[PDB]
């Protein structure tokens, strides 16, 4: 009943047991602010069974600091009730209400209790309920530019999984009586000692297949021990082992217990005595609320600092607290009580949202259990922040004023900011730059470029689209939805729909760069990544980088002149198997999904292109004779596909998947081993079908088998496909027609003037001509993976499957051939909340223009383990060049449009540097090993000259600059790096 | 006896070795003379790959062999 | 990259390999055009064979891409041209030079390896019947690798 058509991307990180578990629970969320509607928006993306809503507290304007679901009109009603109608849209799966009260029993309704915005007593009468009939309830607040979470699970939380990784699972070689496994060469086992693990398909021992637990002895990174084995065999030849993982009990404490006791978890291992100051503070303001009639201490005022200071200095001596108080730290958390920021709350309800999910799904760790976390360095110090300028002005921005001051207001609103990509960090940062005002003034503007179309599978994470918005373009979208939620960004957006990228430097132009305030990225392929980094590189502009992978996630920020580029920190790069391997020795599923991609390529894709090709270019069939690497290749194909095998009705297809189906899986094979016999050895000696070479065997068709039906039907239907035809579903028909089926003989064979030119010749001769077919065109297929209707993953599963049954590989289902062959990421909602609190925490450092590079910090964290680590920047690297100090990055050499032997001259004189190489992208202007003939005729020309000449392009009016890349030796001759030059056209 | 051995670089290095001798001792030799070591040798004569711990008599080797050495890999 | 390039185009230049040439097609520095004079000694003996090489743009982190172009009768060598090797799928490293890359061809073809071939039915032959696959090589490298 899962929908793996919405939650596809969700799949891949839960689990199917772990989401049919989380739609059986009931969640309530007690307080309707910013936080609480960040929560709850996680939660209903999530997949939960429901959700329940209290908030009467009527509307107030301030409130509108971070809630995006309240508009002006909404003033005076009650959050919950004017909150749950535009809740009850994102997901059609997750019914939303409110209650109007809420009595202690009521409480029993429920599997998760969320508190927000409750006072300390309430808290505690609530948790006093909720811990002895055990429900989980976890508690957040968010203070401004701190935040605080507290989770409980009861005493007797049982975790299943504990770290997010699957189990370690390893092929192995063999086994022998003392427990001694070992897996193939050079392959690391990577368990450790007292490990559980089971096995599957040894042969030699088909006891140890039932795959009872084990305790395991690591011996070496290749090798370990399980005990003895004695009685199940005496030696285990080949199998897998698959790691075993069980559960642990995690025992929680109530609030009131573990108000005294607190457990603190460290999100930072630099600043470890912050978080004691913390848990004194928030309960100081906590009283202080209580002992003002709910009103927090107005912002930056003394008296209520000094109040706020001593009910921390009555509650620390109440609490037995042996520790001493920071002054300019608290009195600092009482001048922000009563600020509100969209990035801490975005931040803090990705947190809560994902603490949700794990007491409902019982899987990763928790936090266990106070949760206290701060950006003060965030804080501007370039502006004026006093209690005059913090006051509140009656506007919607009154939250983030009554932190930052209207200067900072005024700074904000004046942003040029660029966001490349729509995805969902993208969605999430327009969100937050729409609630913070960025670009909201009379200079401001944004600009947002994508190029792809909104998708079912897209809808499960990125919020401001609707299922009636599938198949549109993203950023319109987004423009329209984030104008709704601000009115006041009508006309200061601008939605382009082009791709970033070597070819749309015709529209993002030196024109449009030079008035950027910052770059954020928003991508997933690494490519981009690199040329957004040229380009700011190139222009000096500040980049917001920010990657996602399941639950992991990375942000990281480069400024100008200061930090080091992103391309400096590429990742590693895929993986791609032998060729060898994948064609003839496969030996795990991916070299067969590998495999069934090469063949449905092969058989649906190319032939359809040569011979549309043929039915469109008057000269194809000569050009490819000599240009093709096999052109009698080319003819046959085209041969078979317009005359020989032209198929007339779903028959002849069936006809046709039953020819194919005995050619891959029945003649190859017997052909290879005909090639090498089952008994062959190498010419050491040694078997030949042994340890990474498994011995293949034929499969002969067996109709009542489920996937061989499958194949066939598969097969069929992407050829009438192809063809134009109609197909059919019914058993009966496939039974019918491949009933009176003769297969043709076949036997392996050994092989042992013009005449293949009059065989080519015989093949064109027989090809109808061109003219004759005019208008005819085949359909290829081309692979959609996000279509379950159009055969492609079906026919990728059933090909793998039976390839695995060739070489007698463990078969894998519909899940994960999809997961491999499209190469899925996995994705979640709290990721991209979290990694987009993050940016927009960094986003106002940058605008403050801090200037040491102490005050930056790339972030990564793991949410699986409840981890999060901050990092300084890496400082960019010095050189120097001609005994002066010379940024690696930030540097450049400016220069006219001279000629090159003007240039050459200047590099002499002016730098006392030889220039040995010149080249402008991908080609060679000079070098110094060229014939003399070819450098006195290329001197007198000028660069831009010189540049089209060789290219063979003329430059476009829209050209202003050349970046040349320049190797120079130094007068001793040892090799000196420069810096590119910026030759001014 | 003598043999002569051809490198990858068109060199010719000239041995005097016995049938007997084993092809641990040649490649010794032909670390010390070049300082290619051992477990990258690939010696061939007539189509067939000198495998250590045989003999050069094992594999027909006589008075002046035309060898080969060249760079160990595989794939 | 672009200087790491320029270094083995550098270092090529200074010192002729005679039995190998490399070099940029026309002016284009990621696509050279190699030429391979076959072996004295071995079937391929008076043959030349040009292969494409084309560099990723994270060279040397990467591995270059070499597709030969000449018909070639060779066990490891497909019909595409493609080479079964190692040293360009994981034993790659921002160390090597084009220059061993060219002499490691060089040595394949001196000696095939039939026990992990990529053509079987050559492979085949070639531990079956060792003569009809030297003759056969040798008619291919008259008929394709001369002229
Ligand atoms: N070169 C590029 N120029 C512009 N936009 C780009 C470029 N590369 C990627 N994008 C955008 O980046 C976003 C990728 O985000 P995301 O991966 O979440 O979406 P998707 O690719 O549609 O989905 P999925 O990853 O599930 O297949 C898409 O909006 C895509 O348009
Ligand atoms: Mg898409
Ligand atoms: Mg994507």
């Amino acid at each position: 009943t899962i929908d793996e058509g919405l939650y596809s991307r969700q799949l891949y990180v839960l689990g199917h047991e772990a989401m049919k578990q989380m739609s059986q629970s009931n969640v309530l969320i007690i307080g309707c602010k910013g936080l609480g509607v960040e929560i709850a928006k996680n939660v209903c993306l999530a997949g939960v069974k429901s959700v329940t809503l209290y908030d009467p507290q009527p509307t107030r304007i301030e409130d509108l600091s971070s809630q995006y679901f309240l508009t002006e009109d909404d003033i005076g009603v009650p959050r919950a009730k004017v909150t749950v109608s535009k809740l009850a849209e994102l997901n059609q799966y997750v019914p939303v209400s409110v209650v109007d009260e809420l009595s202690t029993e009521y409480l029993k309704n429920f599997k998760c209790v969320v508190v927000t915005e409750t006072s300390l007593t309430k808290q505690l009468e609530i948790n006093d309920f909720t811990h002895k009939n055990h429900i989980a309830y976890i508690a957040a607040d968010s203070r401004g530019l701190f935040g605080s979470i507290f989770c409980d699970f009861g005493e007797n939380f049982i975790c299943t999984d504990t770290d997010g990784n699957e189990p370690l699972t390893g092929m192995i070689a063999s086994i022998t009586d003392d427990g001694v496994v070992t897996m193939l060469e050079e392959t690391r086992h990577g368990l450790e000692n007292g490990d559980f693990v089971k096995f599957t398909e040894v042969k030699g021992m088909p006891g140890l297949n039932d795959g009872t637990p084990r305790k395991v002895e690591v011996k070496g990174p290749y090798t370990f021990s399980i005990g003895s084995v004695k009685d199940l065999g005496s030696a285990g030849y080949n199998g897998v082992f698959t790691q075993v993982k069980v559960p642990t009990k995690i025992s929680f404490k109530s609030l009131r217990e573990s108000l005294k006791d607190p457990e603190y978890v460290y999100p930072d291992f630099g600043k470890m005595m912050r978080p004691p100051q913390y848990h004194i503070a928030f309960q100081a303001l906590s009283a202080f609320a209580d002992a003002h009639e709910g009103s927090l201490p107005r912002p930056r005022n003394d008296i209520d600092a000094a109040e706020f200071f001593e009910f921390c200095k009555k509650i620390a001596s109440t609490l037995q607290f042996d520790v001493e108080l920071d002054e300019k730290l608290i009195k600092e958390i009482s001048y922000q009580a009563r600020g509100d920021l969209v990035a801490m709350s975005a931040f803090l309800g990705g947190a809560v949202a994902q603490e949700v999910l794990k007491a409902t799904t019982s899987k990763f760790y928790p936090l266990k259990q106070y949760f206290y976390f701060d950006s003060l360095e965030s804080l501007p110090s370039s502006v004026t922040i006093s209690e005059e300028t913090c006051k509140p002005r009656g506007c919607r921005y009154d939250g983030q004023i009554a932190v930052f001051g209207s200067e900072f207001q005024e700074k904000i609103a004046s942003l040029s900011t660029f966001l490349v990509g729509a995805g969902a960090i993208g969605c999430e940062m327009l969100k937050n730059w729409a609630m913070m005002g960025v670009a909201t003034g009379e200079s401001g503007h944004i600009s947002v470029t994508d190029m792809d179309s909104i998708e079912k599978s897209n809808l499960n994470r990125q919020f401001l689209f609707r299922p009636r918005d599938v198949g549109k373009l993203k950023s319109e979208c987004a423009s329209t939805a984030v104008s709704i939620m601000n009115p006041s960004l009508t006309g200061k957006i601008t939605s382009y729909q082009e791709r970033v990228g070597p070819e749309s430097e015709g529209i993002f132009g030196d024109e449009f760069f030079e008035k950027l305030s910052l770059v954020t990225n928003a991508l997933d392929n690494v490519e981009a990544r690199m040329y957004v980094d040229r380009r700011c590189v190139f222009f000096e502009k500040p980049l917001l980088e920010s990657g996602t992978l399941g639950t992991k996630g990375n942000t990281q920020v480069v400024v100008p002149h200061l930090t080091e580029s992103y391309g400096s920190s590429q990742d590693p790069p895929e993986k791609s198997f032998p060729i060898c391997t994948l064609k003839n020795f496969p030996n795990r599923i991916e070299h067969t999904i590998a495999w069934a991609r090469d063949l449905f390529e092969g058989l649906f894709k190319q032939p359809i292109d040569n011979v549309n090709m043929y039915l469109s270019s008057p000269n194809f069939l000569e050009t490819s004779l000599k240009t093709s690497s096999n052109p009698r290749e080319v003819l046959e194909n085209i041969r078979d596909y317009l005359v020989t095998e032209k198929p007339l009705s779903f028959e002849e297809c069936i006809m046709w998947a039953r020819l194919q189906f005995d050619k891959f899986f029945n003649n190859n094979i017997q052909q290879l081993l005909f090639n090498f016999p089952k008994d062959s050895v190498t010419s050491t000696g040694q078997p030949f079908w042994s340890g990474p070479k498994r011995a293949p065997t034929p499969l002969s068709f067996d109709i009542h088998n489920r996937e061989h039906f499958d194949f066939i039907v598969a097969a069929a239907s992407l050829y009438a496909f192809n063809y134009g035809l109609k197909s059919e579903t019914d058993p009966a028909i496939y039974e019918r027609v491949l009933a009176g089926y003769n297969p043709p003989p076949f036997a392996p064979k050994s092989g042992i003037a013009n005449k293949d030119k009059q065989e080519l010749k015989s093949i064109a001769d027989s090809l109808p001509p061109p003219s004759s077919l005019v208008g005819f065109r085949l359909t290829p297929a081309e692979f959609e993976k996000d279509d379950d209707s159009n055969h492609h993953i079906d026919f990728i599963t059933a090909a793998s499957n039976l390839r695995a049954m060739n070489y007698d590989i463990t078969p894998a289902d519909r899940f994960k051939t999809k997961f491999v062959a499209g190469k899925i990421v996995p994705a979640m909602c709290t990721s991209t909340a979290v990694v987009s609190g993050l940016v927009c925490l960094e986003l106002v450092k940058l605008v403050d223009g801090k200037k040491k590079i102490e005050e930056y910090k790339n972030g990564f964290f793991n949410l699986a383990i409840g981890l999060f680590t901050f990092s300084d920047p890496i400082a960019s690297p010095k050189m120097k060049v001609n005994g002066k100090e010379i940024d690696k990055i930030w540097d450049r050499y400016n220069l006219p449009d001279c000629t090159l032997q003007e240039l050459i001259d200047y590099f002499q004189k002016e730098e006392g540097l030889e220039v040995t190489m010149l080249s402008s992208g991908v080609s060679l202007l000079y070098a110094n090993f060229q014939p003399p003939k070819k450098l006195a005729e290329r001197l007198p020309l000028k660069i831009s000259e010189l540049v089209e000449q060789i290219t063979k392009k003329k430059l476009e009016p829209f050209r202003k600059h050349l970046v040349l890349e320049i190797c120079c030796d130094d007068a001793n001759g040892e090799d000196v790096e420069v810096p590119f030059i910026c030759i001014k056209l | 006896m003598q043999i002569f051995v051809k490198t990858l670089t068109g060199k010719t290095i000239t041995l005097e070795v016995e049938s007997s001798d084993t092809i641990d001792n040649v490649k010794s030799k032909i670390q010390d003379k070049e300082g290619i070591p051992p477990d990258q040798q690939r010696l061939i004569f007539a189509g067939k790959q000198l495998e250590d711990g045989r003999t050069l008599s094992d594999y027909n080797i006589q008075k002046e062999s035309t060898l080969h050495l060249v760079l160990r890999l595989r794939g | 990259a672009l200087k790491r390039i320029n270094r083995e185009l550098a270092d090529l230049g200074k010192d002729p390999p005679s039995s190998s040439s490399a070099g940029p097609v026309g002016d284009d520095l990621f696509h050279w055009q190699a030429t391979i004079m076959g072996p004295a000694d071995s079937p391929y003996a008076g043959g030349v064979f040009f292969l494409s090489i084309h560099f990723p743009t994270d060279y040397p982190f990467k591995p270059p891409k070499v597709n030969f172009t000449t018909r070639i009768y060779h066990p490891n060598i497909n019909s595409n041209g493609s080479i079964c090797l190692d040293i360009l799928r994981d034993q790659w490293s921002p160390a090597l030079t084009i220059s061993k890359v060219l002499l490691s061809i060089s040595s394949l073809l001196t000696d095939p390896n039939p026990d992990d071939p990529l053509v079987p039915e050559i492979a085949h032959v070639y531990k079956t019947d060792r003569s009809r696959y030297e003759l056969s090589a040798r008619e291919w490298t008259r008929k394709y690798a001369i002229g």
